[PDB]
């Protein structure tokens, strides 16, 4: 497995998971494949902590799961799950999901500044905070609608993003092979 | 239990761990291991990770330092509400290809 796919599972967990996000994926990275007992065993979760974790991750298509099923030495029948980071699925999520926080940020910003600021209480017509300085009447030193002329009444996240996203764009582009 | 005389027996203890393979050390091993270890435990800062279980048992990790990495809460909250665990492999796939990715 490639250090640079690695290394992005490691800062993707670390930023968008839990602790017990990240040392459970640790173990997985650690070893190709891996029983939830041994796992369980290592990180001395409570049982449903660590299935909670587990069932977390792999909702979120990081991690997958194979059942191995035998017959035990006391000839009964064993179940044991055994997990694995999947990492071409991971990948997938990670800019599947940077993807839509993006475009999420960017209509938020469209949204805010195409903003009704303001409306005439007469035709309903709306002006944003643009529109707005162009509708002020310096002979009666008030803003006044372009259509009616009655006076009108009342009523950044993606730099910081790109900022703090970097990092992962990187490693993105470093695996791209 | 376990053999801590010190602070720094602490951290290479939690170290070895680390680097081995061994996992996780309950907080009350420790206790019993080191007097006065809420001092030796403080001192160490970050460089411990604690994980709390149900029982409200703390356990101690190792802090690899190696891969940091972190956002805004908004960011993370952001990041949670892109759902995906209903949604097909492949749905996912073509919705990267629409989009030129
Ligand atoms: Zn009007």
């Amino acid at each position: 497995v490639p250090a640079a796919l690695k290394r992005l599972a490691k800062y993707v967990i670390r930023g968008f998971y839990g602790i017990e996000h990240a040392l459970a994926l640790d173990i997985l990275i650690r070893n190709s494949c891996v029983k939830e007992e041994d796992m369980l065993e290592l990180l001395k979760f409570d049982r449903k902590q660590l299935r909670s974790v587990l069932n977390n991750l792999k909702g979120d298509k990081f991690i997958k799961c194979r059942m191995r099923v035998e017959t035990a030495a006391d000839g009964k029948t064993t179940r044991h799950n055994y997990y694995f980071i999947n990492y071409r699925t991971l990948v997938n999520v990670v800019k599947y999901k940077l993807d839509h926080m993006r475009r999420r940020i960017e209509t938020d910003e469209r949204d805010s500044t195409n903003r009704a600021s303001f409306k005439c209480p007469v035709c309903s017509s709306t002006f944003t905070d643009l529109e707005a300085n162009q509708l002020f009447d310096p002979m009666t030193g008030t803003f006044r609608c372009t259509f009616c002329h009655t006076e009108v009444e009342e009523d950044t996240l993606l730099a910081r993003f790109n900022e703090q996203i970097e990092p992962i764009y990187a490693l993105l582009r470093e695996t791209e092979d | 239990k376990y053999n801590v005389r010190d602070k720094k027996a602490l951290l290479r203890l939690l170290d070895q761990h680390d680097q081995r393979g061994l996992g996780g050390i309950l907080l009350e091993d420790i206790e019993e291991a080191l007097p006065n270890s809420q001092k030796a435990v403080k001192a160490l800062g970050d460089q411990i990770l604690f994980v709390n279980r149900p029982d409200k048992k703390k356990i101690l990790f190792f802090n690899d330092k190696s891969c940091q990495f972190s956002v805004d809460e908004e960011f993370q909250k952001l990041w949670r509400s892109v759902t995906v665990d209903s949604m097909d492999e492949e749905k996912i796939e073509e919705y990267l290809k629409r989009q030129g990715i």
